[PDB]
């Protein structure tokens, strides 16, 4: 309806370029003749979906009073004896005969596939006809064509050659500041509460691009509307007035919106929200601080490395004996790091077909780089990175080609669009030496067996949401449990809880049995000392001594 | 009128073998 | 009366949250437009319905169509395409223009998976034209005018990513498996029109139903009704002419019909991998009292008593591993659990799950565990873990570490980015030293139960269990047999019993032969045991027994540094 | 012919088979001879190609169904009989799997007599010695 330059947000350089290209050869052809250059004829637009390209095209169509003619790629073909050629010819004829107009074709990939890839005869006719008319529209005929493709690699290079489509414009994705103005543009037509501070909102919105911000805003508005509708008893028959001027979207609505939303790029691989917080992992504090500092510093303090002119380390690999919270650390970062997070299980990528596997690895890494920043969690690294050897048991080096592709697509990481690779393996000996490069998974963190104070922290942090006795000391178990891993302590506490449940249900159906022939529902509302003693009488060790010896030797190597 | 047509021919699969280190 | 059969919002149930989200999304922009002009922003006009089959998506759409007073237009997926070149896009254009012009309207796209696969995995032409035209129709110039688009799918991951962006499909509602209250509600709605006897208790039926979703509940009801019909059509003749009025009324499908139908039916997911109901009972398994009580204790409470677990705020124990000499009865215990416990059973053999293709073993494992957690609560029995759990790195020559990838896949699947609501893994291995170290870790398989050779009282219990049905001699006493067998296993006692039966049947058939030549044996006699235990041996030798006791005492040594531990 | 019938295009191989069968039943009581069915009817379990599953299902259906055949007989020839789905190898589709082994020395005598029945030759040569020394040959 009414969309102009004010509506567009971000991509200021691209906006200025397109503005020049579309206005100067149409409002000032005399200046182009005076300088002595033939103005360009075609411009293509590419980038991820929802970057406002179509919005920008509508804004260019509206702002400039030149006659306009919209054609959509898949809408030019027909049935009656190949009238598609006639359709395009009549389109060009109207564009010329009416006025020095402007022609905009959206999603050219739908009407311009590579010759070898498309099989048939009508497609050849339409592509060749597009080529010939695009050639024949001379420079002096004051019309320009704007191309808008979602995928740039779906077009044969013949259409890209100089003289038909010479100017490219990589719109890409906005930065934090671009996201800030996009929020401001979107929120300048609604009643905003005073406490909203869009700078923070742009500090946490990371993978959102162009349109997802609008989704966030609208859904937040919905949250406010529902929060205020139920309280007022808005009957389906009635209409409320006094509430209308009082409706205002608050900050908590936006917190809800950010917690429940996902960048559209990451919508495919979204994982269901599982609560984990940094206070639940009692032990390994130094690892927690080191990880949080290393992952947050590039995201909040960029200027330090720019002044230093250095690239901070990116990769890291967790290794250690089984059950020491490695996956728990992955969950904790995934929940409470303030960055995107894509975890992939090792074997998911492999497949029986030829090639699709590496194509999927490319897809995941493209998705990770697109919605940057991200944190790729590789759990069970003992499945992909295996010593090649001369064993020859591979299916024509299929594992070898997969690992080599992963190396080529992870080693070409750029300081821009930072993506942090998290490694996690149980047996560090079977990973290839290529993973210790400074430019590839540089950091080597070792998760050791916990100590007495670490064990006490494990217990107290693990039973936070647990009714307990008042007079109970957990130092004794720590002094007793020495080589006990955290999973084993989970086993101990679960067994104690099970004994508590046994006592509770026993008392329950007992009291009921005397009842048939309110009071305290649970005569044992918390676990007790003898329950813990009986749970601990049947406890076992998790890791044997051979694993400890071999891991100690591995650590001793460096 | 000129009609269109759909076509899906085949693909390529991968097998796995076992070896013995005598 | 089509009006009577018309399904309102009352019919759909068990998903009140998604119902509210869709109801507001469809009515509020068509009931309070002034409010939506007042808020400042426009509402979303695209929604994606996704979930497993038989959850109520099409029913939800039918309810929306019946309730909302706006125009409603339906598009099936494959219906658009046509052989002649370039008509599908014409179909979409005419559909959209007629829908938008003819008052504000509701689009519903059924089975969108048939249309928009990935834009880059397809190799045809017309499909890419249909997806591109759909993208243009969703967004462009004058994209929509007081119209919203609903799509339904069972596999949302096969959808073009461009469709899952704001402006095309703004909100994705997840209509998943109903909870106990949800299944109770669906049962109540589906049983509101049939005739019930007073004895029926829907709460219990919801309790023992563990994975049934929607149409599964409907099937249960229908089959139960059919069983009642096959119970009251037995007293009355065929009567092809017509049915008398005294029998058509007072039918009354009683609760036993529901119990029978629940004992026969299985969830719509599990029927692919249904296993025969081998008949076993707890009295059939002699001895091992602590093991059976521990198993029942750890399996029946988390599924029936979640309030206490929430009260204490700790997750339950998940894994369990039986290990011991062969024949002690671990597989027998598995049979008992499979047949008696209310939770679903997935019986999978050890090496059954492997496959010829590359990576297809890992796909099969992912499918089985996703299936198990989909229809949870479920218990999965992994028999002979030493087939699947090899010590990684020991086989330099292999098929590319396929066993290694399999065991790593299992490790991550049993503990990973999963909610881990209700999955119970049972392990049974006769060579427990070769199992992977990580599998024995707590949190995956925490309980290692050793099933030692039965004692004399346990052998007596086993014998009593194994003769619970065979007719027996009054003057026969098993105490001598127990006092005489020391190192035997349950299988060996079964062998002795089978030999006695063999001699009994031989004598019976011989005596019948003389009888016909010109029931002599009512039961097995003492001499049949006297002659049947002369060919008795010990199954497990002293070497295997010494290995298993050495393993057990190594664990007990690992149990060190435990004492009275006063508080 | 064995591999002629299969086509990459969807719904043509089965179309060819249907056309063949209907014309065969139409014209007169006739005999079909599907040679090298093993290239047409592989194991449904072990196959991945959709077109082979389609053709084997079509063959199963047409060979047995509602009034499948009316005074027609069909013959199959394969070099190995194991790589075929069992459903084809039951009664009503392929009744009896008659074997045809390597010819005997006697069979060598008859085949030589048949071959030489019209070729003028010297009288000295004897057929039995030729057959005896021609062991291992076939057809
Ligand atoms: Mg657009
Ligand atoms: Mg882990
Ligand atoms: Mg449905
Ligand atoms: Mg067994």
């Amino acid at each position: 309806n009414e969309v102009g330059y004010d509506d567009i947000g971000g991509c200021r350089k691209q906006m200025a370029q397109i503005r020049e290209m579309v206005e100067l050869p149409l409002r000032h052809p005399q200046l182009f003749k005076a300088i002595g250059i033939k103005p360009p004829r075609g411009v293509l637009m590419y980038g991820p979906p929802g970057t406002g390209k179509t919005l920008m095209a509508r804004a260019v169509a509206n702002e400039t009073g030149a006659f306009f003619f919209l054609i959509n790629g898949p809408e030019v073909m027909s049935k009656m004896a190949g009238e598609s050629e006639s359709n395009l010819r009549k389109a060009f004829e109207e564009a010329e005969k009416n006025a020095p107009a402007i022609i905009f074709i959206d999603e050219i990939d739908s009407i311009a596939p590579k010759r070898d890839k498309t099989n048939g005869e009508v497609e050849r006719r339409v592509v060749s006809q597009l080529l010939t008319l695009m050639d024949g529209m001379k420079a002096r005929s004051n019309v320009v064509v704007i191309a808008a493709t979602n995928r740039p690699n779906s077009i044969d290079p013949a259409l890209r050659r100089f003289g038909r489509f010479d100017r490219e414009v990589d719109i890409g994705i906005p930065d934090a500041t671009g996201r800030l103005e996009v929020l401001r543009i979107h929120t300048k037509n609604m009643k905003l509460a005073d406490d909203v501070d869009l700078e923070a909102l742009a500090a946490e919105t990371h993978g959102y691009v162009g349109a997802d911000i609008a989704s966030l805003c609208s859904e937040a508005a919905m949250q406010q509307i529902r929060e205020k509708m139920d309280l007022i008893d808005l009957d389906e028959d009635e209409i409320d007035a006094e509430v209308l001027d009082s409706l205002g979207v608050t900050m908590d609505n936006f917190r809800f919106a950010l917690g429940n939303s996902n960048p559209s790029a990451l919508r495919e691989t979204v994982v269901e929200s599982v609560n984990v917080t940094w206070d639940d992992v009692g032990g390994l504090d130094e690892i927690k601080e080191e990880l949080k500092e290393t992952v947050e510093y590039p995201v909040l303090h960029p200027d330090q490395y720019t002044k230093f002119g250095l690239s901070p380390s990116k990769g890291v690999l967790f290794y250690g004996p089984p059950g020491t919270g490695k996956t728990l650390l992955a969950k904790a970062v995934a929940t409470e790091v303030s960055a995107n997070f894509i975890s992939v299980k090792g074997p998911e990528l492999l497949s029986m077909w030829y090639g699709e596997s590496e194509s999927n690895i490319r897809d995941i890494f493209d998705k990770a780089r697109a919605a940057a920043p991200t944190v790729v969690f590789l759990d069970e690294l003992d499945s992909i990175a295996k010593a090649r050897g001369g064993s020859l048991g591979d299916a024509g080096g299929a594992s070898d080609r997969v690992v080599n592709q992963l190396l080529t697509e992870m080693d070409g990481m750029n300081a821009k669009k930072n993506v942090f690779v998290i490694g996690a393996t149980n047996r560090p000996d079977q990973i290839d030496p290529a993973i210790l490069r400074p430019g590839r998974l540089d950091q080597l963190i070792y998760v050791p067996l916990p100590d007495e104070n670490a064990r006490l922290s494990i217990l107290n942090a693990q039973l936070r949401k647990t009714p307990l006795e008042p007079g109970l000391e957990l130092t004794a178990i720590a002094k007793a449990t020495q080589g006990f891993s955290g999973a084993d302590l989970l086993y101990i506490v679960q067994r104690a809880a099970k004994y508590a449940i046994k006592d509770s249900i026993e008392a329950h159906r007992q009291h009921e049995a005397e009842k048939e022939v309110e009071p305290e529902v649970d005569p044992v509302p918390y676990i007790t000392k003898e329950h813990f003693a009986e749970a601990m009488k049947t406890a076992k060790r998790s890791v044997s001594d051979a694993e400890l010896r071999r891991y100690e030797a591995y650590s001793q190597q460096m | 009128a000129a009609a269109a047509a759909a076509a899906a021919a085949a693909a390529a699969a991968v097998a796995v073998a076992v070896a013995v280190a005598a």
